[PDB]
């Protein structure tokens, strides 16, 4: 098996770590949600090719200019995380997050993903954001942001039912082999 | 780690480590409490872990078994011992805080009410001038350790020998050099998502609630310090490289 390297960007409620935690024990915690994620090897097998993914997040370093880069050398691939339940935190993935990643892991491919997908038909949350005037991001919204910023390409997933979630796994495994 | 330590923090959280009955007798606020501070201390017995492997399955073998030139272990693992010295003192306050909170005839079942002041204490004072400066140098001194690694592994048959050796148990797998040196970077950020979680179920008495407010600031102060203490080395960068930062 080939030895590839991952890291998870995002702002700081974009679903980052429960992701992670979730792929890693395939399994949405039924008794503790972890707070914090260490780092993980996961062994996956995509289109016949054995890798060890090393896993790694960036949480807690979003304030911190100096200690954040630290996560960056010999990254293959980059998940560029937001949340669906935050049109805010899609915003931010441009000009913030992009020329950052571009600068300390370039040529690295990014795949830009949508988190908390479940959350695009909760009434609760389109209630909590229309007093914002806003709505939950749409499709095409993702799609068109990861366009724009040069990603790999675009995904989709909701760590709290497990869907889309290998699916992205797999797939970063796939562009850190390119 | 040691057995009696491993064992106390084997289960996923602290409702499933105390027994059932003992459990039953807590309301559900004490229990989202206790499970992040269990957490804590997981996570902090694990860091002290990574800490040893470095120190004494790595550094140490390779002053026992290799020919390096002088000065390349250091540079592979800058404070290790520093680091260790810290977080071991750490741990053994956190663990002798559980221990003394134990029911008698029990080694399992235990409420930690007053973790705030320890945590104050850890982070202020002389502790956290040795914390600020032990990490401004190790994260100053990490991408250096990186690259010296990578050209050790390709053209050292003997290095490279250890390595495959010393971290081919499964054990190991998470636990490479490279991996050591980033998990111990990261460490200092994971501080105050946990007191924040904390902090979120320990209102019940103010005190408490007061103590966990503080120790939350003095974390941030000290992280923001290192923050703006780092500036990475290289290994052969010049003197005019370095004044036109
Ligand atoms: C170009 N030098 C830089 O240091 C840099 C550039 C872009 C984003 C970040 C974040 C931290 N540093 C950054
Ligand atoms: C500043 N650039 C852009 O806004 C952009 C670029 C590429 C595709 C799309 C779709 C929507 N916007 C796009
Ligand atoms: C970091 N501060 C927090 O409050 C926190 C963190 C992670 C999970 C939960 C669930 C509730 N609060 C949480």
């Amino acid at each position: 098996a080939i030895r590839k390297k991952l890291v998870i960007v995002g702002d700081g409620a974009c679903g980052k770590t429960c992701l992670l935690i979730v792929f890693s024990k395939d399994q949405f915690p039924e008794v503790y949600v972890p707070t914090v994620f260490e780092n993980y090897v996961a062994d996956i097998e995509v289109d016949g090719k054995q890798v060890e993914l090393a896993l790694w997040d960036t949480a807690g370093q979003e304030d911190y200019d100096r200690l954040r880069p630290l996560s960056y050398p010999d990254t293959d691939v980059i998940l560029m995380c937001f949340s669906i339940d935050s049109p805010d935190s899609l915003e931010n993935i441009p000009e913030k997050w992009t020329p950052e990643v571009k600068h300390f892991c370039p040529n690295v491919p990014i795949i830009l993903v949508g988190n908390k997908k479940d959350l695009r038909n909760d009434e609760h949350t389109r209630r909590e954001l229309a007093k914002m005037k806003q709505e939950p991001v749409k499709p095409e919204e993702g799609r068109d942001m990861a366009n724009r910023i040069g990603a790999f390409g675009y995904m989709e997933c909701s760590a709290k039912t497990k869907d889309g979630v290998r699916e992205v796994f797999e797939m970063a495994t796939r562009a850190a082999l390119q | 780690s040691m057995e009696m330590d491993e064992k106390d923090f084997a289960a996923d959280s602290w409702s499933l480590a105390v027994d059932s009955s003992f459990l039953q007798q807590h309301k559900k606020e004490v229990m989202k409490q206790q499970d992040v501070i269990y957490e804590l201390i997981q996570t902090e017995l694990h860091h002290v872990r990574t800490l040893k492997i470095m120190t004494r399955l790595f550094r140490t073998g390779m002053l026992e078994e290799l020919h390096l030139e002088p000065g390349v272990v250091q540079g592979l693992f800058p404070c290790v011992d520093e680091l260790s010295d810290i977080h071991t003192r750490f741990l053994s306050q956190l663990l002798e805080r559980r221990r003394q909170a134990l029911c008698p005839g029990s080694t399992r079942n235990f409420v930690i009410h007053r973790l705030g002041d320890l945590l104050i204490s850890q982070f202020s004072g002389p502790s956290a001038e040795q914390m600020c400066k032990t990490y401004s140098e190790f994260c100053s001194r990490h991408s250096k350790a990186l690259k010296l690694y990578k050209e050790l592994y390709a053209r050292d048959k003997r290095f490279q020998q250890f390595i495959r050796k010393v971290t081919r148990p499964a054990v190991l797998k998470r636990h490479g050099v490279q991996e050591c040196i980033l998990l111990v970077t990261q460490r200092i950020t994971k501080y105050p998502l946990l007191i924040s979680r904390i902090l979120q179920h320990s209102h019940g008495i103010e005190e408490e609630r007061q103590d966990l407010t503080t120790a939350l600031g003095l974390v941030k102060e000290l992280l923001s310090n290192v923050d703006e203490g780092i500036y990475q080395l290289e290994k052969g960068a010049r003197l005019q490289e370095i004044y036109n930062r």
